[PDB]
Formats: C-alpha cells, sequence, structure tokens
C-alpha cells in the first residue's frame, strides 16, 4: 500500500 | 503550469460502480491500441518517438485513470463502490500482466536500446530502457513460447489471490461482546463509545482502535485471550487456502525464471541484493536482542506474578500471547513513568496537525495551506496544496484521511494518486497522495486525543507523503515511492526521530483544556522511554521477517507451525494453538512478500542520516533538510537506493549509528 510494519 | 494548482488534479472521486466499470473497459480498450500500435511497427522502423516515448506517454496516462478506479476500495463509504473497485482492480492487473509480457513490445525495446545512441538521451531516459528489458526478462520473455503461457497463467493467478487475501481482511466485521466487568481496568471514554447489546454488554469489533486498547489495558485476562484468539483468526479458513495455493505458484514461477526460491526473486531488486545478507542480517540482531528479550520476559512474569496474586487470578507460570501488550504497557508505567492516557491531553488532533505541517515547511523548505471546499471522497477528508517556499513552485497535493470508517482501510498507509512526472506535452504533472490512517475519535467532549505512538505514526506516514510530493522524475514509473523496497520505508522512518526530540515535542504539544504545555521533567522521561520494551518489539519483527524469509524459501511448510516455530525459538513467547497470524499477515500480498525484512534495513539507513547529519548539527538545519530532500526524495526511483545514500552521506552507511540508537554493540 505504501506504509506501516505490523 | 507549475505555478498554478487549478486543473492539475484530474482526480474524481463521484464515480458510481457503473461509471468504475465503464471506466475500466474505456482505459483497457484505449491503452491497448497504444501498446498494439508501437506493436505493430517493424523492428528496423522503431526509434525513441515512436516506441520509448509512446510507452512512457501512456504508462503516466494509464497510472493516474487506474488511480481513480482502484483507489475507492479502500476509503468509499459506498460499499457497492468499493466492490466496483475491487473488480476494476482484478480486471485492470490481468491486462498489467498481458501486457508486460507482449513478445512484440519486448523485441521493440531491445533493439532500441541497441541501435540508439545512448550518450544522446537524458540518463533516467537510459533506466528506463535497462529497467524495461530487466522487467521483460524477469516475466521469462527471453524464455520459450510455453513458458511464458505458464508464467502468464499463474501471474494472472497469483494477482487474484492477493486481492482476494486483503479483501477477506478489509471487509471482515467480527466483533465480540462482553459486560462492563469483563471489561476491567478500561476507561470510561472507551466503554461510552462502544454499541450496546440487548443485556447491558458492549460490542467490541476487531480493529485496531478496538482491539489494541484491550489488549493493553484490560486487566480481565479471559477477555484479552477472547480478543487474541480472534484476531489471529481472521478469515483463517479462507486466506489459508490462499497461502496454500499462492506460496507454491511464486516458488513454481520463479524456478522457470531460473531462480532457486521466490526470495531470491524479489532479492534482486533490492538494496539488500541477496537472501544470504537477509539471513546473517537477522540473525546477527537477533542475537545482539537475546539479553534484552532474556531480561524483559523475566520482569513481565514478575509483574504477572504479583498481579494475580493481588488480584486472585490464576497463574500459569508463562507469558501467553494475550499477556504481551498488557505488560508491556505496565513496563512503560512504572520503569519510565509514562501514562499514555494522561499523555494523550497534550496531542489535540490539530495541535499535532498544526506542528506536524510547521516543522518540515520548515525542515524542507516547503509552504503547506488547505484547499476550502475541496473535491474529497469522503466528508472528513482534507486537501493541502504543497509549494516550493522559494521559488512558489506548486510541487503537489495530498489528502489527509485520518479518523477511522466502516470499510475503510484498517491500517495506516499513504497512496500515490498522481506521479510528479513530465506529461507528453513537456509539462510537469502536480503530484498527489493521500494520508490514510485511523486515529482515535472524539469522544467525552473532547477534541481527538492521540497517543504519542499515534503521533509518531502520523510522521511516518507523512514522510511517504512527502516522497511522493518532492520525487519530481521523467518518467512515471521511476516517480513518487517507486525505489527498492527495503528502500522506502526510508523516508518515513526518518521523520520518526522527530517525535523524540524534546524542542520538537514542545512544538507538537499543548493540553486541550487549558493550553499548557508538558512539563520538563515529563517531557524528559518521554523521550528516555523510546527504548521501552525494545527488545521483545524487535524480535517480534525478527520474528516476521523470519516467517516471510522462511515461506518463500522452503518449500511445502505449514505457515501456522513456521510462525509458532519462530515466535518460541527467537521471541520466546508461544503462539496461540489454534491461529494462524500468517493468514492475517497483509503484507504477503500487500507487495511484501519475501521483502517484511526492509523496514528493520531501512532503519538502519534512516538512524544513519539522521544521527550522522542532522542530530550533529541541528534537526532543524534547513540547510541539511534541503540536502534530505534534493537527494533522497526529490530523485524518486530514477537513481538507486544506495547511490542515493552515498550522495547523502558522502561514504557507506554503516549500523554504528542504528546499533547505537538501540543500546547495542
Ligand atoms: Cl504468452
Ligand atoms: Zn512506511
Amino acid at each position: 500500500y505504501g506504509g506501516f510494519r505490523r | 503550469s507549475s505555478y498554478t494548482v487549478a486543473g492539475r488534479n484530474v482526480l474524481r472521486w463521484d464515480l458510481s460502480p457503473e461509471q468504475i466499470k465503464t471506466r475500466t473497459e474505456e482505459l483497457i480498450v484505449q491503452t491497448k491500441q497504444v501498446y498494439d500500435a508501437v506493436g505493430m511497427l517493424g523492428i528496423e522502423e522503431v526509434t525513441y518517438e515512436n516506441c520509448l516515448q509512446a510507452l512512457a506517454d501512456v504508462e503516466v496516462k494509464y497510472i493516474v485513470e487506474r488511480t481513480m478506479l482502484d483507489f475507492p476500495q479502500h476509503v468509499s463509504s459506498d460499499k457497492e463502490v468499493r466492490a466496483a473497485s475491487t473488480e476494476a482492480d482484478k480486471r485492470l492487473s490481468r491486462f498489467d500482466i498481458e501486457m508486460s509480457m507482449r513478445g512484440d513490445i519486448f523485441e521493440r525495446i531491445v533493439h532500441l536500446q541497441e541501435t540508439c545512441d545512448l550518450g544522446k538521451i537524458k540518463p533516467e531516459a537510459r533506466r528506463y530502457l535497462e529497467k524495461s528489458i530487466k522487467m521483460g526478462k524477469r516475466n521469462g520473455l527471453h524464455l520459450p513460447e510455453q513458458v511464458q503461457n505458464e508464467i502468464k497463467s499463474m501471474k494472472k493467478r497469483m494477482s487474484e489471490l492477493c486481492i482476494d487475501f486483503n479483501k477477506n481482511l478489509n471487509e471482515d466485521d467480527t466483533f465480540l461482546v462482553f459486560s462492563k466487568a469483563e471489561l476491567g481496568a478500561l476507561p470510561d471514554d472507551f466503554i461510552d463509545s462502544l454499541e450496546k447489546t440487548d443485556d447491558d454488554k458492549y460490542k467490541i469489533t476487531l480493529k485496531y482502535p478496538h482491539y489494541f486498547p484491550v489488549m493493553k489495558k484490560c486487566c480481565i485476562p479471559e477477555t484479552r485471550r477472547r480478543m487474541e484468539m480472534a484476531f489471529n483468526t481472521r478469515c483463517k479458513e479462507e486466506n489459508t487456502i490462499i497461502l496454500q495455493q499462492l506460496l507454491p505458484l511464486r516458488t513454481k514461477v520463479a524456478k522457470l525464471l531460473g531462480y532457486s526460491t521466490h526470495a531470491d526473486f524479489v532479492l534482486e531488486m533490492n538494496t539488500a541484493k541477496s537472501t544470504s545478507r537477509v539471513t546473517a542480517f537477522l540473525d546477527d540482531l537477533s542475537q545482539k536482542l537475546k539479553p534484552l528479550g532474556e531480561a524483559e520476559r523475566e520482569f513481565i512474569l514478575n509483574l504477572k506474578k504479583k498481579e494475580c496474586k493481588d488480584r486472585g487470578f490464576e497463574y500459569d507460570g508463562k507469558i501467553n500471547a494475550w499477556d504481551l501488550y498488557y505488560y508491556m504497557t505496565q513496563t512503560e508505567e512504572l520503569k519510565y513513568s509514562i501514562d499514555q492516557e494522561f499523555l494523550k491531553e497534550y496531542f489535540p488532533i490539530e495541535v499535532v496537525t498544526e506542528g506536524l505541517l510547521n516543522t518540515y515547511q520548515e525542515l524542507l523548505g516547503l509552504s503547506f495551506e488547505q484547499m476550502t471546499d475541496a473535491h474529497v471522497w469522503n466528508k472528513s477528508v482534507t486537501l493541502y496544496t504543497v509549494k516550493d517556499k522559494a521559488t512558489g513552485e506548486v510541487l503537489g497535493q495530498f489528502y489527509l484521511d485520518l479518523y477511522p470508517r466502516e470499510g475503510k482501510y484498517n491500517h495506516a498507509a499513504c497512496f500515490g494518486l498522481q506521479p510528479g512526472c513530465l506529461l507528453p506535452d513537456g509539462s510537469r504533472m502536480m503530484a498527489v497522495a493521500a494520508l490514510v490512517v485511523n486515529f482515535s475519535q472524539p469522544v467525552a467532549g473532547r477534541p481527538s486525543l492521540l497517543r504519542h505512538d499515534e503521533v509518531r505514526t502520523y510522521f511516518h506516514e507523512f514522510g511517504h507523503v512527502m516522497h511522493q510530493i518532492c520525487a519530481q522524475t521523467d518518467f512515471a514509473r521511476f516517480s513518487g515511492t517507486n525505489v527498492e523496497t527495503d528502500f522506502v520505508e526510508v523516508p518515513s522512518q526518518m521523520l520518526e526521530n522527530w517525535v523524540w526530540d524534546v524542542d520538537s515535542l514542545r512544538r507538537l504539544s499543548k493540553h486541550y483544556k487549558d493550553g499548557s504545555p508538558i512539563a520538563d521533567d515529563l517531557l524528559e522521561k518521554l523521550v528516555a522511554s523510546r527504548l521501552v520494551n525494545t527488545g521483545l518489539l524487535t524480535l517480534r519483527q525478527i520474528v516476521l521477517s523470519k516467517v516471510d524469509q522462511s515461506l518463500h524459501t522452503n518449500t511445502s511448510l505449514d505457515a501456522a507451525s513456521e510462525y509458532a516455530k519462530y515466535c518460541s525459538e527467537i521471541l520466546g513467547v508461544a503462539a496461540t494453538p489454534g491461529t494462524n497470524m500468517p493468514a492475517t499477515f497483509g503484507h504477503l500480498a500487500g507487495g511484501y512478500d519475501g521483502q517484511y525484512y526492509g523496514y528493520l534495513w531501512s532503519e538502519v539507513f534512516s538512524m544513519d542520516m539522521f544521527y550522522s547529519c542532522f542530530k550533529k548539527e541541528g534537526i532543524m538545519n534547513p540547510e541539511v533538510g534541503m540536502k534530505y530532500r534534493n537527494l533522497i526524495l526529490k530523485p524518486g526511483g530514477s537513481l538507486d537506493g544506495m547511490d542515493m545514500l552515498h550522495n547523502f552521506l558522502k561514504r557507506e552507511p554503516n549500523q554504528k549509528a542504528f546499533l547505537m540508537s538501540r543500546g547495542l554493540h
């Protein structure tokens, strides 16, 4: 998507 | 015009489901006519204008029109619009595979690079040719015919599997019911915002604004167990079937292309280059964090034993999965005097937004302005125009979608909507980005109060936005954040360092009631608490990185068993029997397959730039900030990630700043 680690 | 804004945002957000489907068919027909015209050209007839320029012109026009079709599935409040957007994404993704595997296009691009004088074209045009040829070989276009047909059919299959994987997680509506006693220690501003049931209970969903506060504050162990079980079993049935098909297909495609594993196939396109580099990087870091994890787990067990004795609960002598976030929160309160629910009173969302925009207007030399009566996809979305402070050049625009709602993308990401590349007529297209997060709702008659981790998420995603806006290339495929996957998280994690500076936090904070700033002692303790729980928090990220590598390296493995293996070996906190975390691992289908290590890999680069450049000569220095924009953000994907780090640091990166910020080495 282009953003936030888990 | 590069100094105007009107007409440069061609994005429409009022499309009906029928118009999305109609525009999808029109986009495919008009784009295929460009590829067909190039394919009909004779091999000895192709030039720069009828081939390279013709393809570059259709790539920018396609990706912009594609954005209006595949983005509503993430933000639209109309479920029919989201469904039509997902069907458009499926149909356009298969079309992307059909066009990418055209042998006639591959031959004419290869012939163009051999006959054209590479010295008389721009260096980015040279990069366009070699990347396009390299992308063709990574699709097997240099291989025989029947193996190309096998790769194509398997690529189309994996496309629908990845879309269905995230579609199942995005549209999940699983919830649990709890009484007021079963929600002990939860604050009233959280309880009063839940839907009431017919038996005077409360509905709690599995979304982030509900799951995390329960796992961090609720003192009822059975409540945390039931939540952790349901959270790590979302779409367990259907997504396990998808993983049992997607992972063998990725291996089977990598074999036909000449690669040993799928992890090797994707590692060639990253700065880490090889999988043996990823293994050595993760294993060496896991060994450095091993003493920290042992000390943190021993402290957590002592917290759990005393609480079970004080509250009269049973004590099983172990740290279950539903106990980790709860006692990590207690460790932050006891060892660093940090109460997140009290600290959020100093971070109302409008003050944080103001300080966030002001911080990077001054650092990057930019000018932000909010547009009134903006055309948006939801009422709560705001639009801002970005200008260069010195020249007044309109660089781009970004949207702010900050609050959660039904059907909205539930994680936190930044979307590139328009690339900042050149148009066929010579002008530059205005870049467009979208920041999509799910921050706390305004409740109890108060504004939206953000915790410090939400402020850090705000700064992370805004770093992606600045990368999308400041990037200026000639071709759309190199614009925005089209860099290496293990490098795209460098600009985002870099800007997180500004939420750990005392003076920067003072400009971001103001009490929602009396407007008083945060006390000096509490402000010092907040910065000193940056490394709380860092042992287990980073070890869990290594677990995810190892599982991501293992599922794309070894063949015929149980995803849940491999995740439970590394949880016990690395993290020391066992995975709950019956759960399936990989079935919820959205990164495995969102472009991070075999590449989840890139977060920790990028943090080494961001820490090195922040410590060696920003932290040494002022983190608000406009000279260092402009150098960061021109060398890291502005090139976009037109240069290799390692080359941009070399130009900014004037040397090679190293782990000295990374290990020092982690309290290691
Ligand atoms: Cl084919
Ligand atoms: Zn990110």
